[PDB]
């Protein structure tokens, strides 16, 4: 029957989807390689078992399959990536070089092996295989799959020049630079070539779109020079607005828009900073980047004469508020008027929707952190750590409630003046200050660190 | 190291993840498999009771791969059924082991906290075999 | 006389001492079995989360 094969297809996924069995479902082409063998056969065995993720079974199938097929380039990068997914760096390298070895014109194969490399640690290697290979790939310019391989090239050439950098190093790369410009010249013309073949081009816009992002990110952590950046933020945003872009995609513009609110916020423009926060606030209501800024702002604007009074007001309007609920909180510990404080948050949890907001579990830890009580609020400023927003507070204020438990000075002239509590309190901060030289930033890691 | 393995790459992607977390989990992977390549320790590859087949099975593999006989759990402990030695109450009806009560000292079942004595719950169970 | 007695031989814990056992292991633990993290350069910290 020439049926025959999507009925037992059907027949296969109302076995694993009623049923809830992994094992039945790879039997199922199991029976159809073990029946009568071929030359695809082993190929969708192993992609049924990367569909359900079991590397070294879908290697041997394809290493079989590869010993059926003489070359077949298709197996060729099938096994490189089961062997690279493996997790067994040394076979998978021997296998690479093997195969360069053997035809050193795959690009395709010189591309998996420096992602291999980079992910090995191994710089040297890696780089001294991406350059020759990307450099003298220059002749198959009006192809269009040699014009996206050497844009992949390029793109991890700068990602290895920008991986050799030793932190608190300020000076601009320059060959990162040129390389990324270099990139993104080739994705508009890919993209343009995409576009002449009637192929879906979105994605590679979207692509461009963030290593646009990420090239005003890097121009902007070093040099400060604002009106390049905002340039080229305006011309990513009108980059990322054709088609069907404007409601499908949604986190592309989302951080845009933070990255303008950011440059605003180091420009001290209160207006414009406050009219990208309410275009935030149109966009996304649970940002907490746009009510931080809102609640400087406001502090900006008012700080001793009534500012208590507005604050209050903006969080009987809006129900979580969490930036100005938080500033409250540290008023209220300013003023020993702890209860109406409790009072407060508890109005705000009873209508928070979800209990184990970020903005609502670290306001929880400060508040019990400001009562003197240690374990309930390292629990909560534990749980509120799981974003990027608030990160570096709760990590600052786990390390001191490790380090100074009873909330006095750091050193008493008095006698001794060092604290030292066994060994574990030491260990946990050191995980901490692990997990702040990657989340926050650099000058409170060495402060916490010293 | 081949279950952590396994693990890790069930790990790298569930259904859902951001990318921060995606890539912690993977520099903790490559870290783990780079500071040595994954090798796996020996132990004793005990006789298969499920079928009559001679291809032994790793003790820790309940799956028991083209055979299809799956082993029953012991909740002494967590230990498959790999002996005659298995008995279960009218209660949870779970298997378990004698040699893993004898060294717990346990009055009651593991699961449902059955409050009747083990061993003349192993005669029963062994009448019923007996019935078998 | 009897009656404390007999209660003390049964006493069935109702509520309030159900599980008390809290005593800090976030610490204890971490003595037991991490060492072997920290000397090598592992971070599995987030696992045990
Ligand atoms: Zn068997
Ligand atoms: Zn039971």
């Amino acid at each position: 029957s020439p049926y025959f094969l999507r009925a037992r297809q059907i027949l296969a996924d109302v076995y694993l989807d009623q049923l809830r069995d992994r094992r039945n479902y790879a039997k199922c082409y199991a029976d159809l390689i073990e029946i009568d063998p071929s030359f695809d056969n082993y190929k969708m065995l192993g992609d049924a078992l990367m569909k359900i993720r079991e590397p070294e079974e879908a290697s041997r199938a394809y290493e079989k399959a590869a010993l059926i097929k003489p070359d077949d380039e298709q197996i060729i990068q099938l096994l490189g990536l089961s062997l690279c997914q493996t997790h067994d760096y040394n076979k998978a390298l021997t296998y690479y070089e093997n195969a360069l070895r053997m035809n050193p014109k795959r690009l395709d194969l010189i591309i998996d092996l420096g992602k291999l490399c980079i992910q090995i640690k191994n710089f040297n290697r890696a780089e001294e295989i991406l350059k020759p290979d990307i450099f003298s790939d220059e002749y198959q310019l009006p192809t269009y799959q040699n014009l996206k391989r050497n844009q992949e090239g390029f793109y991890l050439i700068a990602k290895l020049n920008i991986k050799r950098t030793p932190p608190g190093v300020f000076t601009p790369i320059d060959m990162y630079r040129k390389a990324l410009k270099k990139s993104i010249q080739i994705q508009i013309d890919v993209i343009e070539k995409a576009k002449q073949e009637g192929e879906d081009v979105e994605k590679e816009r979207k692509t461009l779109a963030d290593m646009y992002i990420e090239l005003a990110k890097y121009t902007n952590q070093y040099e400060k020079n604002e009106k390049a950046t905002l340039d080229i933020l305006a011309e990513a945003s009108k980059y990322t607005n054709n088609q069907d872009t404007m409601s499908k995609t949604v986190g592309n513009q989302e951080k845009i828009l933070e990255l303008e609110v950011q440059m605003y916020f180091k420009s001290n423009q209160k207006l414009e900073c406050e009219n990208k926060c309410n275009l935030l606030l149109k966009l996304n209501p649970n940002n907490d980047l746009a009510c931080l800024t809102l609640a400087e702002l406001l502090l900006q604007k008012d700080e001793y004469s009534q500012a208590i009074e507005q604050f209050k007001k903006i969080l009987q309007d809006r129900p979580n508020n969490y930036g100005i609920l938080a500033k409250l909180i540290d008023f209220f510990r300013r003023s020993f008027q702890i209860n109406e404080a409790k009072t407060y948050i508890e109005r705000a949890e009873k209508k928070a929707t979800n209990t184990n907001d970020p903005g609502l579990c670290y306001c929880r830890g400060l508040y019990h952190k400001y009562n003197r009580s240690p374990k309930d609020a390292l629990n909560e400023f534990s749980k509120a750590k799981k974003s990027s927003q608030y990160a570096e507070e709760s990590l600052v204020n786990m390390i001191d409630i490790y380090l100074n438990p009873d909330q006095d000075l750091y050193y008493s002239n008095v006698e001794e003046g060092p604290k030292v509590v066994d060994e574990v309190n030491l260990r946990a901060c050191e995980s901490l200050l692990r997990e702040m030289q990657i989340r926050a930033s650099y000058l409170r890691y060495i402060v916490m660190e010293s | 190291f081949r279950e952590c393995s396994r693990a890790f790459v069930k790990l790298q992607n569930l259904e859902n993840i951001t990318e921060d977390e995606k890539e912690r989990y993977e520099a903790i992977a490559v870290s783990i498999f780079t500071k040595h390549p994954p090798l796996d320790s020996p132990c004793e590859y005990t006789p298969c009771v499920g079928k009559n087949c001679s291809q032994q099975v790793s003790e820790y593999d309940i799956h028991c791969r083209a055979c299809g006989s799956n082993f029953s759990p012991c909740v002494a402990s967590g230990r498959p059924i790999f002996q005659k030695e298995f008995y279960q109450c009218k209660n949870c009806r779970h298997k378990m082991i004698e040699s893993e009560v004898s060294r717990l000292k346990l009055y009651n079942c593991a699961l449902c906290h059955s409050p009747i004595d083990f061993k003349r719950f192993t005669e029963s169970n062994n009448n019923n075999n007996n019935n078998i | 006389a009897q009656e404390q007695e007999v209660s003390k031989v049964s006493a069935p814990p109702n509520q309030p001492t159900v599980q008390v056992q809290d005593i800090n292991e976030l610490q204890k633990f971490t003595k037991i079995n991490t060492l072997p993290q920290t000397e090598e350069g592992v971070d599995l910290s987030q696992l045990m989360q």
